[PDB]
């Protein structure tokens, strides 16, 4: 069936609480409202107050409720509003949250999941996000995704849910309802740590994810109307990421430029970036090109801008191509 | 004169005849009534000329003010503008418009022209102002009262004479900041006053979903401080309370919570849908507590006001606002530039860098 | 049947000269008494144990709790130990001792052996088990509130009839997390008990700067839940109180916050210098309100205590320290690849690499 | 005079306090405490405690306050006790703090100081060891700056004092007392955003600062009489850091080595290391290499192993040397 991320995401949800009754939503509007982006609609009033609970307006109660209720009994499926609003209950997700597991020497487990919308690139009258997967990164204990399309929004929540691991799950509010794509009905889940080869290349490699997508898709387009291949890798998880997948397409293409919209400075495609020049020095043959946000807080007028556009990236391309 | 604390029922001045319950005798001079009054209307005519802005697309979003006047209006008369600093949150356009904040600004700021000078940084519903002490609007819910305490213990140190108002909804009582904040500014009896605009809503989720505790004035026990329940929609217990809050501040004696109980006529934004979790009755039941009819009959039954009048104020107010909003648009959109300039004082190395990688794409 | 809230004296049960304050009869046996009195002991001698391990290098750091024995003991016998949950902080090893959890693990954590369940990961004060609902202490202040708050919620939606009580001291009642979490857990209605042991210091910061209410009790009203104001040297007093709040949560009436007035005898911790801000005044007339010899008149005015019984008891219990040390030391060091265990279910590629670079070394 | 890193920091405030009125202090235990670290030991006596003030224990409370203090005409010197305890007020410094001047157009400044020991080696386990470095820079609006030496710790910290910016100022604790070093009684100021050279050399570039010098210059001595000319140079300042020394140093040597005890995902050195390779590649004998803290959270028991040893750092300068 066709469905746009909301609806992959919504599906998702209802399904994994068919199956566990422990597996339980709570945030800020959640429950009557539906979620401010309908992601939690109907499930209220399927599964009732005690499964899908409106709390209190504090983001530290609710990281914070989770984990408890995690290591407890409950599969919990916090929401934050926004992704920009995790800093309010910062503490709880890196103190408390990250490192339960290994602190207490495995006698205390967080199965629980943080979902959140991030970024801007899209003026629907809702807040601009600036994506804080970094932050999360640089924090051990703390799985990361970011999904970009309505197939991978689902086979990859179900996967949270299941997995043990705390993960912290970014959900492109511009991807919402951008574009429908065929979603399986039946039960199926994605691997997390698993990286997805949108388009093959073997000329230069684009290592993504998330918000930006849209804009390297159609770099890409623009590149093989210039006779170039480029290989667009969707990373899809932050942490742990494709080693593997990344590393090949690199060796591959021996030239590689990486898009994102976060704050460049010590972001996580710096990361990928300094792991490839430590690891396939021997394989560039050109220098690993960063293609990310301004080091600047998310302007609002200048939306437009601050996301990577196509001819940012192109830009980029085209230095890593004439190297 | 003293206002009860934590009243069961909260605390009112105007009867429903116009009749004054004051335990003292109301000594605002005709005048100054009639401009309470006045900006009440000029408030709730600004909130409905952002519903036009939404709908003719002038604007992204709004977060309608209506039925929160008597609150916002008697916040910015109980202190002194210009002099007084307040620490607003994005639905106190009605009392960034009482205080004085030129509506070139405070549509600039919506329209996001160069006529913002908050430079269309943010959306919406962000205004703020140097020249009126107006502490520009931060997204994150409630981030703003550690700032509060700590600008009125700036003003306790420096023996400025200065007071701190700070205003939030109820929703933002349940951030821990908003606690943490307030703590501080009580033990070190700074003056600062935090004032609630309880509509019963965050959004969606209701005050019974909110917190356990009756009223938000209770929450006042915490800190040792003085709490008041005031009614909101009574203009002149607004203004009294918090009047009387501000100068318990001035004169050193520490802060207060004053909780005004008032009512969001409208959704909670442009991005919400009201009639999704409202029930029409709990509205309408509202609708008919509207603070700027209540006024209107106290002065009405004083031969303060009168048809004539009202048509002169509100013809004069949608000509300010026609011309405000001209001047706003003719302003000129924000220049891209302006997207790398104030993260630091001066641009940093790899700022320029970044602004020169910019220009070879526009 | 209940005490009464917001009171303006702290509630106490024990008299000057041993003698019951209750208006309700007493109800708990002579034997029971008897281990109140053994477990403080125990708890007591278990804190001058560990200024002997610093004393002697066997560990780094100590947040002596000697004064906090009647409120960490009372707590302890208020729940159902291994049923109920337990969120404490770093001063509570004199509650972990009367809870149950063995010397062994205690003084594992404390020597970060192999004894340590929570396998050395953590420094001194930060115990941890499992099979008694003991929730692995954190560092952050008052950043366990909240994952207590969330297991209350929990217990309260399984329906298992569980209680969760979470501690913690006068300072952590000044962070956000704190207001947070309680908020959330009394608009729940979750069979949470907040207990503050309120010392009257966060380290050096007294009271009157740490907060402006006059007591901690008074932030209940906040929350809109019942708030105690409890005298914490008084063993009864604190354990009756504590149990009333346990037994309203567990019949489904929500939380409470308990306040239990105590005295930190040592110093803030090992690395600390406490007769360097406080007055010999304060510390002195408060030396005079140990809860020991204060619950020992009790028992000794009925019967219950006699000098030998002492003696006894107090050997004992250095038998018992001795064998729990020797017993966590004997477990040997933790071994040094467990550094990357744990911080996953399974060690991911790049904590494999770093391992495998970290042994080539 | 000679004095520990201790002594020149409270040389600093003290200096700065009697020169401007406006300056204060706050924090947990900084007055009649003297700060558990004795940082602040005097000062109250000297100046009163309205300008040197025990705060309640609540981060949000100290940070956002400090934040207001400056907007309105104080210029504040925080302190968070421990580098680890930042996060329950993350939200102010990164929401309120950070972005104060950017979202207000100029019409608010920051002109504020958050000092905090951080760094580990001091068997200090989670919460008392962390280097959250990398938190900070990624935040645009904050400046960062990490000492190592007494000499830099005065000259550093006056120089926040008086920049207008907003400047996080960390002190690697295991420095605290390391040594005594010479100091100027007299007032003098250093550059924030500036290195500092400890070593020249033309063998191989070793890029560090704050709490891992001790072992690099130690590193760096031992690659001496083994023939390889080393060249060490401390950052000092993380954000914005010290671009042209860094490229130029590499240039000439042409292999590079960075060293830190931060977490190694998304860290700074990741970002630097990153920034080597984007910039000059052409000018690389061999791939940056990172030697940082493990991506795990900072252990007790096995805490002289998660600290950079003198070994690690030295195979790292072999695989670069040998390469
Ligand atoms: C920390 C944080 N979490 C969530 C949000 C999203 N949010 C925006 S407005 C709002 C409701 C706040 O309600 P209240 O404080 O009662 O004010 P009102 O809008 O009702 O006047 C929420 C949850 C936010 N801005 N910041
Ligand atoms: C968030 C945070 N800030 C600071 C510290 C450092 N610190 C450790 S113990 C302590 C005192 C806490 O006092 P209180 O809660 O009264 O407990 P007590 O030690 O008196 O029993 C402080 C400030 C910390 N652990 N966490
Ligand atoms: C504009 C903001 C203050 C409120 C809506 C949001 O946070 O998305
Ligand atoms: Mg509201
Ligand atoms: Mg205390």
């Amino acid at each position: 069936a066709l469905m746009t991320m909301v609806q992959a995401l919504n599906r998702a949800l209802d399904e994994e609480m068919a199956k566990d009754p422990r597996v339980v939503v709570l945030g800020e509007d959640v429950g009557k409202r539906g979620g401010v982006f309908l992601v939690t609609e109907g499930l209220l009033q399927k599964y009732g107050p005690d499964r899908v609970m409106d709390t209190p307006l504090s983001e530290a109660a609710i990281v914070g409720a989770a984990l408890g209720m995690a290591a407890h009994g409950l599969r919990p499926v916090a929401e934050i509003q926004f992704a920009d609003y995790i800093f309010p209950g910062f503490d709880q997700l890196v103190s408390q949250v990250a490192k339960l597991r290994y602190r207490s020497g495995g006698q205390f487990t967080a199965p629980l999941v943080v979902r959140m919308p991030s970024g801007g690139g899209v003026r629907g009258g809702h807040h601009h996000s600036q994506s804080p997967e970094a932050h999360f990164v640089h924090t051990a204990g703390l799985k990361v995704v970011a999904v970009s399309t309505p197939y991978d929004a689902k086979g990859l929540l179900k996967a949270a849910i299941r997995d043990e691991d705390p993960v912290v799950f970014l959900e492109p509010k511009r991807l919402y309802r951008s574009v429908k794509e065929e979603v399986p009905e039946e039960d199926y889940t994605l691997p997390i740590g698993k990286a997805a080869l949108r388009r093959e290349g073997k000329d230069l490699t684009l290592i993504c994810y998330g918000t930006v997508m849209p804009e390297v898709l159609q770099a890409a387009a623009e590149l093989a109307k210039a006779g170039v291949s480029a290989e667009v890798l969707d990373l899809r998880t932050l942490m742990p990421w494709d080693y593997e997948a990344v590393m090949n397409s690199v060796a591959k293409t021996g030239r590689v430029v990486l898009v994102s919209d976060a704050p460049r400075h010590a972001s996580f495609v710096s990361e990928v970036a300094a792991t490839i020049a430590e690891d396939l020095l021997d394989m560039l043959l050109a220098p690993p090109i960063r293609v990310t946000g301004f080091d600047t807080p998310y302007p609002y007028a200048q939306d437009k801008l601050y996301l990577p556009t196509v001819t940012r990236i192109l830009n980029a391309a085209k230095r890593a191509l004439d190297y | 004169h003293r206002f009860e604390t934590f009243t069961e029922e909260p605390i009112r001045l105007i009867g429903e005849e116009g009749e004054w319950l004051g335990d003292f005798p109301l000594d605002l001079e005709g005048e100054k009534l009639r401009r309470l009054y006045r900006d009440m209307l000029a408030a709730r005519m600004l909130d409905e000329r952002y519903t036009i802005l939404i709908r003719t697309g002038k604007t992204s979003f709004i977060a309608p003010a209506a039925g929160h006047e008597a609150a916002q209006v008697a916040i910015a008369h109980a202190i002194r503008p210009g002099f007084d600093w307040v620490f607003p949150y994005y639905r106190d356009h009605g009392l960034a418009l009482a205080l004085g904040i030129p509506l070139k600004e405070l549509l600039g700021q919506m329209l996001a022209t160069k006529a913002d000078p908050n430079k269309g940084r943010q959306m919406p519903e962000h205004p703020g102002s140097k020249a009126l002490n107006f502490f520009t609007v931060a997204s994150p819910i409630a981030s703003h009262v550690p700032p509060a305490a700590g600008a009125a213990i700036s003003m306790k140190l420096l023996r400025t004479g200065q007071v701190a108002v700070c205003t939030f909804g109820d929703g933002a009582t349940s951030e821990g900041d908003w606690y943490a904040g307030i703590n501080f500014a009580a033990v070190q009896g700074a003056p600062a006053v935090f004032i609630a605009e309880n509509n019963f809503y965050a959004i969606s989720v209701d005050y019974r979903h909110q917190t356990h505790s009756p009223t938000i004035a209770d929450k006042a026990h915490a800190f040792g401080i003085p709490g008041y329940l005031v009614d909101g929609m009574d203009v002149l217990a607004s203004y009294y309370v918090v009047k009387e809050a501000v100068e318990r501040a001035r004169r050193g004696e520490g802060p207060s919570l004053v909780e005004l109980r008032v009512y969001r006529y409208g959704p909670h934004s442009s991005a919400d849908d009201d009639s999704r979790y409202r029930p029409k009755e709990e509205v309408a039941f509202w609708r008919k507590k509207d603070p700027i009819p209540r006024f209107r009959r106290f002065l009405e039954a004083r031969g303060l006001w009168n048809e004539e009048w009202e048509e002169d104020v509100r013809e004069e107010i949608r000509a300010e606002l026609e011309r405000g909003l001209k001047e706003a648009e003719e302003a000129g959109p924000v220049p891209p530039e302006w997207m790398f300039e104030d993260v630091f004082a001066e641009k940093p190395w790899h700022l320029l860098r970044q602004e020169a990688l910019l220009k070879e794409e526009l």
